[PDB]
């Protein structure tokens, strides 16, 4: 199977 | 015209003409609607083994 | 859509083959005399997954051929009380695991005897 | 939001957390913020009655709106500075329910004094402000008392503006953000729970805590005390004069028709 | 009033957001004779088409209508409003359409 | 004048206009990917008070999206708030892009 | 690697009769085999008039809707592990009238078709998490005489109710194991005005949750308040994470050297918290 770490410092939210 | 009167109300009509007056009251009641389909029914069952990540 | 099947001291190994005109998911059923017929195992059309009867866990295996359109069932470690006629049959709706008997066009089967 | 208007009477009930978890200097910061808070409202010269209560394990009503001095600025500020951090020496816990219940007993006595059907109780819009870390640990869940004060004022969609509740943590406090949300329940899109470091941030947020558009009695010198606002709002008297000479000079409004 | 057909229902897969659907004359005649209306009775009847496209893998869907589709015996329309009445003798009469 | 605003990669939501309290809800955030490379991203709904997440917290789901396609992720969150609750979902991207 | 079987039936004699469209959606990271669906479609005695598949979402168009149980199955393969456990969706729309649909839920083969909730009342609550603390500090090495119990109870992660409860019997309702039991002593509470000794309290834990609680023993319970209430009036309480559970020792299990002055410290905590309660 597959698995990987993911990077997210901040993402511009939409509201 | 809107109004906020939660009790018995009074009417003091005055005028030579004649007409129809009706009052609407809107509120919530105890629901009775069925949660199960009535006309067409679909059921699906899945069998076998499923792999999952680190949980429980 | 017809089924053809072809093919003993206890504790041995055995090989019964069932061939079908159409690539389908034919399973295997057994019937001992004096009692109703029961299944042993089943397989899907692709053949990469199977199911087995609880009394034959980890002893019997189904395999299928992509070309000759047949099934490979191996009976290593035969059980003395496994003597019955074995049937091969299926349907055309891919209703896998359909344990109760609503398979169509049942095969005519082969008696096999086990001697102790 | 607090409706700053001439019609009706305003009550502000300020509850002070005196728990041992809040240090003495933090309580002094609370008193400073309270001083600015009470000064801002009385600057609009409206009918406002202010009562202050301190609570750690029991409520201490340092001032009651039933007393006529609640409408007096000097008595209120004097009682504000009369508060001592050691007044709750015997009980150092955190009991918000007791404070809310004291507010309720106050309201019941006031409606008894004035009257159920009298307009003196009808016109009044009530606001309660909590300056606390919110880490309550006994006395019961304050939300039941929050609901309790609702029926005594008959809070529903039609009387939404008559009640305002706010829970703000000011100072170097380990603030529990979750606790402030339930007490400071959000109405519409306006927030009721805030976390701030100093009295100045509270000054700004409290400038956004007032709806001064309701009244038009238009006393002078009411600019705007927020950098967020426009320049014209900051100096409403500033006017523009252009003679035929095509040059621009400026002016100041002093009445409704005089420049 | 709506009167639908049976057996004419076509299901197709979209390609680049475009799909072409046609009905042969034979199947249309079969539908009319099964409904027993008659081809000669399409003097002002409007052909009804409904769309039930489903976007996968989203799962949501919406409809569309084609009410404005008549059965006419001529491909052209004639307007006679602009031409004037009350002819004048002795002058060239003008016809506008 | 048509001022067409477009984002090359985005997620779309359609909350039903009415959701009865205490009743099961099916939430379907769908991924849209018009890029040229296959993306392996994560989808998770932020833990919010008043709602029971299916995973009951910030638990991530992995799915790979091929170029020029869509991939939905099912969610089952039954509401438990009083009047209205805010909900935000995060589709965090990999190191590759 | 996973087999599916959708099934369809129609009550009939309503006037809606006709073809139907299926909207079965697999789990995350699945996609059915095109060859299998094509094989089902190609048969002369066809049940799937048309099919289509893009990853998880699969459409099934049925020309005829049987009245009784008569249905079709297929197979799907996984390529990405699932990050959670939750039921999926499935919908059927009438071909001539999409409004009159029927949404149905289904779950994993070893799971339920609904989430674990305890509401059963005007208030509603849900119970996802990790139940069993199964903490015995005395028999292990993590216990300390510092006195962090007060910190846990009143500071972080904060605890609402306080009881020491003697277990009567072990019960099971829905996917939840019920522990019918009797209160021994009330330590603290926030909203239970009816709190007293020799009362009826019910403690509930998921069946999947591997907590062990032997009936007939006295256990210490600490956690957050519930909102479900029993059928006979008493509030019921739920076992989850952030829930503190302990079995107190006996005199023979408190004199010993590996818990000497620690069991006594725990008893002193219990008495102090039962009497004084939380501070600051
Ligand atoms: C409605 O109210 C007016 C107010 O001026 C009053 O004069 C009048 O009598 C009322 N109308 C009628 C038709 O009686
Ligand atoms: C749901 O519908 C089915 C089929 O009509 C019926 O057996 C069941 O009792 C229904 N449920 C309720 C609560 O009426
Ligand atoms: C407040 O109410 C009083 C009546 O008690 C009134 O005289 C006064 O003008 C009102 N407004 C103020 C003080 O702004
Ligand atoms: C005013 O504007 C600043 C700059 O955007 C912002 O940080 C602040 O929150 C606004 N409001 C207040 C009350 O300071
Ligand atoms: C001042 O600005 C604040 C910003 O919150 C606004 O609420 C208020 O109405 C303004 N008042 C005046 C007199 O401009
Ligand atoms: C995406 O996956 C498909 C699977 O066949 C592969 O052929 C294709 O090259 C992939 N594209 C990229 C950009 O990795
Ligand atoms: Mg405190």
């Amino acid at each position: 199977q597959e698995e990987d770490l993911i990077d997210e410092d901040d993402i511009p939210v939409r509201s | 015209l809107q109004f906020s009167l939660g009790s018995k109300i009074n009417v003091k009509v005055g005028g030579n003409s004649k007409g129809t007056l009706k009052v609407l009251r809107t509120y919530n009641v105890l629901d009775m609607k069925n949660t199960t389909c009535q006309d067409l029914q679909i059921e699906v069952t899945v069998k076998g083994h499923v792999e999952y990540t680190m949980e429980a | 859509v017809q089924l053809v099947e072809s093919g003993v001291q206890a504790g041995g190994s055995l090989r019964l083959s069932c061939v079908a005109s159409e690539r389908t998911y034919m399973a295997w059923f057994r019937q001992a005399p004096g009692k109703e017929r029961e299944f042993v195992a089943a397989i899907t059309s692709s053949g990469m997954m199977t199911e087995y009867a609880p009394s034959v866990k980890g002893r019997f295996t189904i395999s299928r051929d992509n070309a000759k359109n047949t099934v490979y069932l191996q009976m290593n470690s035969l059980k003395p009380e496994d003597t019955a006629v074995y049937y091969c049959a299926a349907d055309l709706r891919q209703r896998f695991g359909e344990r109760v008997t609503e398979y169509d066009y049942w095969g005519q089967g082969t008696q096999v005897t086990v001697s102790s | 939001k607090i409706q700053i208007q001439r019609s009706g009477h305003l009550n502000l009930y300020l509850l002070l957390d005196c728990s041992q978890s809040v240090s003495e200097n933090d309580f002094l910061i609370f008193k400073e913020s309270a001083s600015l808070m009470v000064d801002r409202i009385f600057s609009f010269e409206i009918n406002v009655s202010v009562a202050i209560i301190t609570f750690a394990s029991e409520p201490k009503v340092l001032m009651s709106v039933l007393n006529d001095n609640s409408r007096d600025m000097t008595e209120v500020i004097s009682s504000l500075e009369n508060a001592n951090y050691k007044d709750h020496e015997n009980g150092t816990g955190t009991n918000t329910y007791a404070a809310l219940n004291s507010v309720y007993l106050m309201m019941n006595n006031q409606m008894r004094l004035l009257g159920m059907e009298t307009m003196a109780w009808q016109e009044i819009r009530h606001a309660i402000i909590l300056l606390t870390d919110g880490k309550s640990n006994m006395g019961g869940s304050p939300k039941t008392a929050v609901d309790h004060i609702r029926e005594i004022l008959n809070i529903n969609q039609k009387r939404n503006d008559y009640l305002d509740i706010y829970a703000i943590g000011v100072g170097k406090l380990d603030v529990d953000w979750r606790e402030l949300n339930e007490l400071g329940s959000k109405k519409d899109g306006e927030r009721h729970a805030f976390i701030l470091q100093d009295t100045k941030a509270l000054h700004q947020v409290f400038e956004h805590m007032l709806d001064v558009s309701k009244l038009t009695d238009t006393i002078c010198g009411v600019g705007n005390m927020s950098a967020n606002a426009s320049d014209q709002e900051r100096t409403p008297w500033h006017v523009t004069i252009k003679p035929k000479s095509q040059e621009t000079c400026r002016g100041a409004l002093i009445s409704d028709q005089w420049v | 009033k709506k009167t639908f057909f049976r057996g004419l229902e076509s299901q197709t897969k979209l390609v680049n957001g475009q799909s072409h659907i046609s009905l042969s004359k034979a199947e249309f005649q079969d539908a009319l004779e099964k409904l027993n209306m008659g081809i000669t009775d399409l003097q002002g009847l409007r052909l009804y088409v409904a769309a039930a496209i489903i976007e996968s893998p989203g799962g949501e869907m919406e409809e569309a209508e084609l009410t404005s589709w008549y059965f006419v015996s001529s491909p052209f329309s004639l307007d006679l409003s602009k031409t004037k009445r009350h002819l004048v003798p002795g002058a060239p009469f003008l016809l506008q359409a | 004048v048509q001022l067409r605003v477009f984002r090359e990669f985005h997620l779309h939501l359609r909350l039903p206009m009415s959701v009865r309290r205490f009743e099961q809800l099916e939430l379907r955030p769908v991924l849209y990917n018009y890029l040229d490379k296959n993306l392996t991203v994560s989808v998770h709904v932020s833990p919010v008070e008043g709602l029971c997440l299916a995973g009951g917290g910030g638990l991530a789901q992995q799915v790979l999206v091929p170029a020029g396609s869509a991939r939905p992720v099912a969610f089952s969150v039954v509401p438990t708030a009083a009047a209205a609750v805010s909900l935000k979902v995060v589709a965090r991207g990999s190191f590759e892009f | 690697r996973v087999h599916y079987t959708v099934c369809i039936w129609r009550n009939g004699k309503v006037g809606l009769s006709g073809m139907a469209i299926a909207d079965v959606t697999l789990l995350s990271g699945f996609h059915a085999l095109r060859a299998d669906l094509e094989k089902l479609t190609s048969l002369s005695d066809r049940y799937v008039s048309h099919f289509e598949t893009e990853g998880p979402h699969v459409l099934l168009y049925f020309d005829s809707v049987p009245t009784s149980r008569e249905c079709v199955g297929f197979e799907a393969v996984q390529e990405v592990p699932v990050g959670l456990v939750q039921p999926a969706s499935a919908t059927l729309y009438d071909y001539y009238n999409p409004e009159r649909r029927c949404s149905v839920f289904y779950g994993a083969p070893s799971k339920s078709r609904l989430l674990a909730t305890l509401c059963s009342a005007e208030v509603c609550q849900c119970a996802e998490g990790k139940c069993p603390r199964q903490r015995r500090a005395l028999e292990r090495g993590l216990q300390d005489e510092d006195g962090y119990r007060m910190k846990f109870a009143c500071y972080y992660p904060r605890v609402e109710y306080g009881f020491q409860v003697k277990v009567l019997r072990e019960d099971s309702r829905a996917a939840f194991r019920l522990f019918e039991t009797k209160i021994t002593q009330v330590l603290h509470f926030t909203k239970d005005v009816k709190a007293a000794a020799n009362q009826m309290r019910n403690f509930l834990v998921r069946a999947s949750c591997r907590l062990r609680l032997e009936p007939g023993k006295e256990y210490l319970i600490m956690g957050l308040d519930g909102a479900t209430y029993d059928l006979e009036g008493h509030p019921q309480y739920l076992l989850d994470s952030n829930s503190w559970i302990e079995e107190m020792p006996s005199e023979r299990l408190c004199r010993s050297t590996r818990q000497r002055a620690a069991c006594a410290q725990l008893n002193d905590f219990l008495q102090e918290y039962g009497t004084q309660g939380c501070q600051v």
